[PDB]
């Protein structure tokens, strides 16, 4: 139901967020 | 007294577990050779770039070191052992050297294949015999412990006997049948993908029993 | 150039003159073949201290299982003569 | 069965850097030094071609002149690979490299003398 | 053909992603059973177009191995250990023919040493354990003995017995009625009619055992069996 | 050649390409920039002609891998040296260009050499049967002996061409004599690397282990660049001529 | 955890519903020619004929062999790799401290063509080697069958008797005490040595210690498997010089030391 381990999800969102952020630095360059 | 144990495994849904580490040793399979599915390597087995074992053939390095050279190959329901020591007093390792061609069938135990031979289907090597370079086996060959098959021979027979000499294009054609089985292998190398698919069957398995 | 072994004959002399000079040993049956017990009246305390005689003039320890091995001249020269330890 | 492997053993002893002597078991018409590694007096993975161009004189073994006479003459290269793996560059009269020497039913009963391994790792 | 062959290649290609698309979905929820070492043994098994054909009442051992193009006829059976490869040329079994456990019939890989013959077994032929058939043929009602070795080129013709134990060298013809044996294989006796008669009723025999075999490895898997291996300590 | 060797190969790695660049901009900041007679550029020719021998003879006396290409480095050094004693703006530019080049080059073989350290490579005997073997990776470190022999079109023809530019320009004729024999010795002792790897047929193989994948995506890189700057090296060219003015002005 | 952790949770369950339906587009474009893998159904023992093999606590049934029907493994024993012991016509019975190695075939007869049809009765301390077929004869105590060897219905090989490897025993032929036997057919060959007796005793001993380790390994479960992967894995080279400039001593954990009744030495 639910993923438990905390590490791997604050990795997850920071994947995320590298990823979104580089769509975003090319949209607006 | 013949005493039973209830927790036995009658039926295990995982299989024949294809690698068997013993210990630390650990068999080791080249990235770009072929094992059959439902061989069994068990402890210290190298099966080397190139090289193919085939269906129901089992490699089980727990008394000494098995190892299958480049671009050589083990065909169906062979097996491959090795003892501790050989009556010769050499090292007792089974070393099948490159393109080697070991036919179906075939038993090996402690033997020595230098490259470039051929062993016909439902042969038997054993302890500390050694087949030199160039040489092939013929089919139901029994080659006794510590016996010598001579580079550049034909030999065959219950035991093996001489039969004759090889000529040199009979010996150049050794090597190719080695390609060539490698290059079937290929077309069943590229048939599995690096994982399979039974761990959603077991999934849906397991959510069927709650 | 560097030597790594006594020259056979040099060690030959070398025994030779070992065996004779342990008294009790006369120079009369004293050839490169000759055995310590059967051929020179030498028992078994006088046999080992031949053996070690010959470790005191070569310098070095002959491993007891080879200083069993050695019960005459040849199979003391053979060993000392193949040895590297030997000086 | 007419073959055999033991028609091949050729018998030898080697004397180790400590002193105690060893009797090995080698195969005729196969070098000394892979005789040498069957029992690792010799490390194989210091030693895995039997080529000239492959040798530091990792296989260096010293041998009394009694079986000298029954080996074929050093060559140049060989002299030349001795002399440089020597730490104090001199020639050793009783030095061969072990991967040059085919061991013959000629070398029965021949004593081998293996020196103290040299460095041969290279980071 | 190729078109076949490129589009059997690309389906991989969408296969492995969405393979690999699964194993991370895992991944983000904590699950590695992905990573379970499970038999990939299949009992019948494709070599591209070419695959097994077996009829629905010939029993395959479950451990059995059945590689490219093989035809299995009715009331045949194939028991355990064998294997059986059609892939550089085809593998027929005629009707009511029992595979003996362990046996292998198989085809050349190559054809250096000439066109790869394939194998043709025929109807009512026991074939006993362990034995190899190496691209031959074998006619309706023939025995072939245990551990029995039959190369290339060779003919079995119908009501002929191959002794166990026996070599028969390549291009080898075995008259009717004779039996053959030693290595290599050579006529020994002729066949006797009560031997016939034991050819028969054990073939009949075997397809009768073979049902019974069939049907209880058709039992649902044990799940208390599932339970122990899953919760063992 | 006696560090080269002894070192850790990842400290060979990194010593063979990043300090030369390092020191080669101090040299053309400290002496070009500057201002003094001939006499440090006669410094440099003489010890690039002695570099070039050297370095050949010596490359062609060795049989192990690192050692043949430390002496190799020496070489090239050689060849680089010679553009900074014309004391040109074309000099300036080949220098670096020949910089480049090397240290491209130099990290291709080091990473052939690295993936074979898995095995223990240490002997050019080692790479016997590698067309066999490995035959994609064997003919990846033929392209880069080919390119450091110098082999047009490959990348490394550049420094041999603009050694033999600057001396029949200079008005050297001894260089080019040099040049020549120098270049014919490293082209013998490259291709018997190519010769050991696919001519050979020992009676005993090294079966090696694969390369991870970041050696593979370097060695894939380099080795387009090494067969294929030629076709575009326009960018390389112009950057270099541009570093070259900015020293001056 | 939390409402993060069920976010990513619930994002992982569309990228797997995503990665199947992508499996099946590939497949459908493969033709549905390839055959898929599926749950093994494979039974290591099974029953026959209202039949149920009895096998001891403490014997080695590698998982990939065949135990059919009525058949009694006793102490000590083991079934290796690949190995069929069919017992459904009839009965199997191997006794204590037994080896039947890798790939061989154990069948009975119902009945023989003539004489009296008996069950396959195979003894104490016995070796059966690699790929041997043994059909409906009787092996007894201390008794040696060499790899590859077949032995007939009828065949008796006595104690302290030897079949060579390949050999093919004639239907009722009788091996008799401290007597080697080979060829095809069979037939006398010379006397066993008595080094050869210890030879047999010694291998039924050494096969009983390689029976453990095993069964160990086989039976071991994912989450052990997976440890020990691990540990392998950690465990396969070292840097004892760092090591020892840290003042730590890496010790091989005891799930990766065999025992020494197995080793060389
Ligand atoms: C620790 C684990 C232990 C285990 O479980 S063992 C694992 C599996 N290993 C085995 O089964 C090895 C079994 N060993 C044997 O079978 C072996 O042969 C055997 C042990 C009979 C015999 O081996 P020998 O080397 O001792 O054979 P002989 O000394 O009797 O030679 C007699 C003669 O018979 C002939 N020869 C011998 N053996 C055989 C045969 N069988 N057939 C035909 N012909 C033969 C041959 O012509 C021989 O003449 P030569 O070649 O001139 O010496
Ligand atoms: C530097 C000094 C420090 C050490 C001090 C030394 C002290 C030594 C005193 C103690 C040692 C003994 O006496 S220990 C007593 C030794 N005596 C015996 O062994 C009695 C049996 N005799 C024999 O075995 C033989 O007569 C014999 C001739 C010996 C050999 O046998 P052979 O006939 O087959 O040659
Ligand atoms: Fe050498
Ligand atoms: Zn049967």
């Amino acid at each position: 139901k639910v993923s438990e381990d905390k590490n791997r999800n604050y990795a997850v969102v920071a994947g995320v967020v590298a990823i979104v952020g580089s769509i975003g630095w090319y949209l607006k360059a | 007294q013949v005493t039973p144990s209830p927790d036995r495994v009658k039926w295990d849904y995982r299989g024949q577990r294809q690698i068997i580490p013993l210990g630390q040793w650990l068999p080791k399979v080249a990235v770009d050779a072929y094992v059959a599915p439902n061989v069994v390597l068990a402890g210290q087995v190298t099966v080397w770039d190139g090289s193919s074992v085939w269906n129901g053939a089992v490699l089980r390095g727990d008394l000494n070191k098995i190892t299958v050279g480049f671009c050589s190959n083990v065909q169906e329901r062979c097996v491959v052992h090795a003892a501790w020591s050989s009556p010769t007093g050499l090292p007792a390792q089974t070393l099948i050297d490159r393109y080697v061609t070991v036919g179906a069938y075939s038993l090996l135990r402690s033997c020595t294949i230098e490259p470039e031979c051929i062993i016909g289907q439902h042969s038997i090597l054993m302890e500390g015999s050694l087949v030199e370079t160039r040489s092939i086996l013929e089919a139901g060959s029994v080659l006794p412990p510590g016996r010598r098959i001579p580079s550049g021979e034909l030999w065959g027979g219950n035991p093996a006997r001489f039969i004759r000499t090889l000529t040199n294009e009979e010996t150049l054609e050794i090597p190719k049948l080695a390609v060539a089985i490698n290059h079937l292998s290929g077309d069943y190398f590229s048939e599995f993908l690096p994982y399979s698919t039974i761990y959603l069957e077991v999934e849906k398995f397991k959510k069927s029993l709650g | 150039v560097r030597g790594s072994f006594l020259d056979k004959s040099e060690v030959t002399d070398r025994v030779l003159s070992v065996v004779k000079n342990f008294q009790k040993v006369d120079p009369s049956k004293v050839t490169p073949k000759a055995n310590f017990q059967n051929d020179l009246g030498l028992d078994s305390l006088d046999s080992v201290e031949v053996v070690m005689a010959l470790e005191e003039e070569f310098g070095f320890e002959i491993p007891d299982n080879e200083a069993d091995k050695i019960q005459s001249i040849d199979l003391a020269v053979d060993f000392i003569a193949s040895h590297p330890q030997a000086k | 069965g007419s073959k055999k492997v033991s028609d091949r053993i050729v018998k030898l002893s080697a004397i180790d850097p400590d002193g105690y002597k060893q009797d090995i078991i080698g195969l005729s018409g196969q070098t000394l030094l892979r005789a040498l590694t069957h029992t690792g007096l010799i490390d194989p993975a210091s030693h895995r071609l039997d080529d000239i161009e492959a040798c530091s004189a990792e296989c260096e073994v010293q041998i009394a002149e009694e079986w000298l006479e029954k080996l074929p003459p050093r060559t140049y290269d060989e002299e030349y690979v001795l002399k440089r793996s020597s730490r104090s560059r001199i020639l050793n009269k009783h030095s061969r490299l072990g991967c040059q020497v085919v061991l013959t039913q000629e070398l029965q009963g021949m004593v081998v003398a293996v020196p103290e391994a040299k460095p041969w790792d290279i980071p | 053909g190729t078109l076949g062959r490129a589009f059997y290649s690309v389906g991989f290609w969408i296969r492995e992603t969405g393979q690999a698309l699964d194993r991370l979905g895992c991944r983000l929820q904590g699950k590695n059973y992905f990573r379970e070492q499970l038999s990939r043994h299949r009992t019948l098994m494709n070599v591209f177009d070419k695959a097994p054909i077996v009829d629905k009442e010939a029993f395959v051992a479950p451990s059995a191995s059945v590689i490219g193009d093989v035809h299995i006829g009715r009331g045949s059976s194939i028991w355990y250990g064998c294997v059986l490869r059609g892939d550089v040329n085809t593998v027929s079994v005629g009707s009511g023919t029992n595979i003996q456990d362990n046996s292998l019939v198989h085809v050349a890989k190559s054809n250096l040493s000439g066109k790869v013959h394939p194998t043709i077994i025929g109807d009512n032929v026991t074939i006993g354990h362990s034995a190899v058939l190496h691209g031959c043929t074998v006619e309706d009602e023939t025995f072939i003995g245990m551990g029995a070795t039959l190369l290339d080129g060779v003919v079995v013709e119908k009501h002929g017995m191959v002794a166990a134990g026996a070599l028969v060298r390549q291009n080898t013809r075995i008259p009717s009625g004779e039996v053959w044996g030693g290595n290599p294989a050579r006529f020994l006796r002729k066949l006797t009619d009560e031997e016939i008669a034991f050819i028969s009723q054990s073939a009949t025999n075997y397809s009768n055992l073979a049902q019974a075999h069939a049907a209880e490895n058709a039992k649902p898997l044990n799940v208390i069996e599932f339970e122990k291996v899953l919760r063992k300590k | 050649p006696d560090i080269y060797e002894g070192s850790p190969t990842p400290v060979t790695a990194f010593l063979s390409i990043a300090p030369k660049i390092s020191i080669f901009a101090n040299i053309l900041r400290v002496f070009i920039y500057g201002s003094y007679g001939a006499t440090l550029q006669q410094i440099f020719f003489f010890c690039s002609i002695a570099s070039m021998i050297l370095g050949a003879l010596a490359a062609m006396a060795q049989t192990k891998v690192k050692r043949l290409l430390a002496y190799s480095s020496i070489g090239h050094v050689g060849y680089i040296c010679i553009g900074f004693s014309c004391g040109t703006i074309e000099g300036i530019q080949s220098l670096l260009i020949g910089i480049f080049i090397y240290a491209l080059m130099t990290m291709d073989a080091f990473a052939i050499v690295l993936a074979l350290r898995q095995t223990r490579v240490k002997y050019i005997a080692d790479l016997g049967a590698l067309a066999k073997t490995n035959p994609i990776l064997a003919i990846t470190f033929s392209i880069t002996m080919f390119s450091y022999a110098g082999i047009p079109p490959l990348a490394g023809f550049c420094s041999k061409f603009y050694l033999f530019f600057a001396a029949l320009g200079c008005g050297a004729y001894f260089l080019a004599l040099v040049g020549v024999v120098t270049s014919v010795i490293g082209c013998f002792y490259y291709i018997r690397l190519v010769k050991r790897m696919f001519f050979d047929t020992p009676r005993t193989w090294i079966l090696y282990e694969p390369m991870d994948r970041n050696k593979s995506l370097l060695l894939a890189m380099t080795s387009f660049f090494i067969t294929l700057f030629l076709l575009y090296p326009s960018p390389l060219f112009s950057v270099t001529h541009q570093m070259a003015l900015s020293l001056y002005l | 955890m939390g409402t993060l952790g069920r976010a990513i949770y619930t994002v992982g369950n569309w990228i797997r519903g995503t990665g199947q339906a992508l499996d099946r587009v590939g497949s459908l474009l493969q033709g549905s020619h390839r055959i898929e893998e599926h749950l093994s159904r494979h039974r290591t023992l099974m029953n026959v004929f209202d039949k149920s093999p009895l096998v001891d606590k403490d014997v080695f049934v590698a998982p990939s062999a065949s135990v059919i029907g009525d058949v009694q493994i006793g102490k000590g024993s083991s079934i290796w790799y690949g190995c069929v012991l069919r017992g459904d016509v009839n009965n199997i019975s191997v006794g204590s401290g037994t080896n039947i190695q890798d790939n061989t075939l154990v069948h009975v007869a119902k009945t023989n063509i003539s004489g009296k049809v008996l069950p396959t009765l195979i003894g104490d301390n016995v070796t059966v080697g690699h790929s041997a077929v043994i059909h409906g004869c009787t092996v007894e105590d201390d008794a040696f069958v060499g790899m590859g060897a077949t032995l007939l219905d009828g065949v008796v090989v006595e104690k302290h008797a030897m079949v060579a490897a390949g050999s093919l025993v004639k239907q009722n032929t009788r091996i008799p005490s401290g007597e080697v036997w080979g060829g095809n057919p069979a037939k006398f060959m010379r006397k066993l040595t008595d080094e050869e007796i210890v030879y047999i005793s010694q291998s039924a001993k050494n096969y009983i210690n390689l029976a453990q380790i095993h069964a160990s390994e086989n039976s071991k479960s994912f989450e052990q498997i997976e440890v020990e992967r691990a540990l392998r894995k950690k465990y396969a080279r070292k840097d004892e010089d760092y090591d020892s400039m840290l003042g730590i001593t890496r010790e091989t954990p005891p799930e990766l030391i065999l025992p020494d009744n197995v080793l060389p030495g």
